[PDB]
């Protein structure tokens, strides 16, 4: 499960905001590492923490996949970003596993949580949680 | 015995302890250690009274030539016997291939060399074939992907295969090398002495033209097992083109990775033509095609009869939707071939799912990994999914990421999953909104069944 040693704003910053590698095949391989099982696909917003923590500032909108959440927000509009797309599996070693990455700029939406009282740094009450949707 | 570490920042404590290893492992893997020219010394030194080193991966460390050529220092004895080098992405260039091709030449038992994710250009690539071509290299295996090649690398590539009789992979994925590259590379392995058992050219503009070449390929070498054209403009013509020869009764291809070609339920049906035929077609990868459920209904009806042994199926992102599933129901159930089914990123919804379900609980099913990643399943289904996991014995893998999921569906998929008579072993929920409740059941699920990974 989520490593340890992240609170979920730090698991989705390691997931969707810090490409360690130009390359998918090769940033991926970070993400996947913690638990050795390969994601079928990941997305990389091509952005910063701060900045997606603006976006959780925007008016809060029901979630288009849960209406019975209202932590969602779209972003205020398009943003560059790179999806990794899972070609060839590698059970045996995730460092093999093959990704195929499309460049793009979409909108999105994410679902924001308060902050983890306790880990979580305090200039960021509000912080990212999931990415709901890109689009 | 192996020095096997990945994705750790190492600090000068942490390394000046595993350096003896370096002189002592056969196997020394340090993948993305953040190593830099820095250590390379070290490296070098430890490699250099190595007695019996047979394996250097130095993959995604940001050496740069200075390092590389410093860690390359460490090979050149009359005693190393390295039979596997990686430089996947440490920052080489073409101006730095004179040392590696240099090197080569003294290295008869290097088997294989990975050099993607450096930008070598087509000057590095045409000093690192000088090293190839010499009579003492004998490399069997060579990765070039993302090297920043052009067409004009396919020349003196293709004068590496007609010299080397032992070659067996070439990879040259994710390079622009073009129709023209691509047709140069194919009348080379047309004149070349190797038996080839790999030829990976995905993302390399291949076109449905270059298949009339490929057909030939497969047609005559015996020995080819894998076929990587993925991310090519193939279309139906190019998947018709190719069958003819998938179909020779020589060929015993085992893998056919076709994903995102252009292909629809036309060309689907040529394809299933070749799977009713060929047993030794073990993996296919279709996905990322504009398949759509007769595209599906084909496959199914083919992975329902005699002769097709396929293995593991890449169907995501084919368009597919919940009218398919009745049809790979029947084939979960009735298949004894099928190990695992990529099916993700495909509206199958619940209704899809459930059904599915029903074909997986049978008594003979044999999958064993089954992907419903972003498939659009939600708590509907988990009544159904719990029931399976029970029912079915031989399901070892299930992903469920990118579905909206909640409290109710986890509790369900939880009180089956943490039976001694649920054998699954791997349950992946990345990409999932968690709530305290579902995150603090799944947490205690691992710890009372160890047998059971709960991935994210």
């Amino acid at each position: 499960m989520k490593p340890p040693q992240f609170t979920w704003a730090q698991w989705f910053e390691t997931q969707h905001i810090n490409m360690t590698s130009q390359q998918c095949t090769n940033a991926m391989q970070v993400i996947n590492n913690y638990q050795r099982r390969c994601k079928n696909q990941n997305t990389f917003l091509l952005t910063t923490f701060a900045n997606v923590v603006n976006v959780c500032g925007n008016p809060n909108m029901t979630c288009p996949s849960n209406k019975t959440r209202k932590n969602c927000h779209h972003s205020g509009s398009q943003v560059p970003l790179i999806h990794c797309n899972l070609t060839t599996p590698s059970p045996q070693n995730i460092s093999n596993c093959r990704y195929a990455q499309t460049p793009a700029n979409m909108f999105y939406i994410v679902a924001c949580d308060n902050r983890d009282q306790r880990r979580d740094p305090p200039q960021y009450p509000v912080v990212p949680v999931h990415l709901d949707r890109i689009i | 015995q192996s020095l096997d570490i990945q994705c750790e920042e190492l600090s000068d404590a942490r390394w000046a302890e595993l350096l003896p290893l370096l002189q002592q492992c056969q196997v020394v893997r340090l993948d993305d250690c953040g190593l830099t020219e820095a250590r390379c010394k070290d490296i070098s030194s430890a490699l250099r009274v190595n007695p019996a080193l047979a394996e250097l991966n130095l993959r995604s460390n940001e050496l740069g030539d200075v390092g590389v050529h410093c860690v390359l220092q460490g090979l050149q004895t009359p005693s190393c016997k390295i039979q596997k080098l990686s430089l996947q992405n440490c920052c080489l260039t073409g101006a730095g291939c004179g040392v590696l091709s240099s090197t080569l030449r003294t290295l008869p038992t290097l088997q294989e060399l990975h050099l993607s994710d450096n930008l070598l250009g087509d000057a590095g690539l045409q000093l690192l074939c000088e090293g190839l071509l010499d009579p003492q290299c004998r490399l069997e295996k060579l990765q070039l992907e993302y090297c920043s090649l052009s067409a004009a690398s396919c020349e003196p590539l293709a004068s590496v295969l007609r010299a080397k009789p032992d070659f067996k992979e070439l990879t040259v994925s994710n390079n622009d090398i073009n129709e023209a590259g691509v047709r140069v590379l194919c009348q080379g392995l047309k004149d070349s002495p190797c038996q080839l058992e790999a030829l990976k050219l995905e993302s390399c503009g291949v076109t449905s033209d270059n298949c009339r070449d490929l057909c030939g390929i497969v047609a005559s070498k015996a020995s080819l097992r894998e076929l990587a054209l993925g991310s090519n403009k193939l279309g139906d013509v190019g998947m018709a083109e190719l069958c003819p020869g998938l179909l020779h009764p020589s060929s015993r291809l085992r893998t056919l990775w076709i994903w995102e070609c252009g292909i629809t339920a036309k060309g689907c049906g040529d394809l299933c033509r070749v799977l009713r035929a060929k047993e030794s077609l073990k993996e296919l990868s279709l996905a990322g095609n504009e398949l759509g459920d007769e595209g599906a209904r084909l496959l199914c009806e083919t992975l329902l009869e005699p002769g097709c042994q396929l293995e593991s199926l890449w169907v995501k992102s084919c368009s597919f939707t919940a009218a398919c599933c009745s049809h790979f129901s029947s084939v979960l159930a009735q298949n004894r071939f099928l190990l695992e089914l990529q099916i993700s990123n495909n509206r199958l919804e619940d209704a899809g799912v459930r059904e599915l379900c029903q074909g997986l609980g049978q008594p003979g099913s044999v999958l064993r990994v089954l992907w419903l990643a972003d498939c659009d399943v939600s708590d509907s289904s988990c009544s159904s999914l719990a029931a399976t996991l029970l029912a079915n014995h031989s399901l070892r893998e299930l992903d469920l990421s990118n579905n909206c999921l909640g409290d109710a569906g986890i509790l369900q998929l939880v009180e089956s999953v943490r039976q001694p008579g649920c054998l699954l072993e791997q349950l992946v929920l990345y990409d999932i909104y968690w709530s305290e409740e579902m995150e603090d059941r799944l947490q205690a699920l691992e710890k009372d069944k160890p047998s059971l990974r709960v991935i994210s």
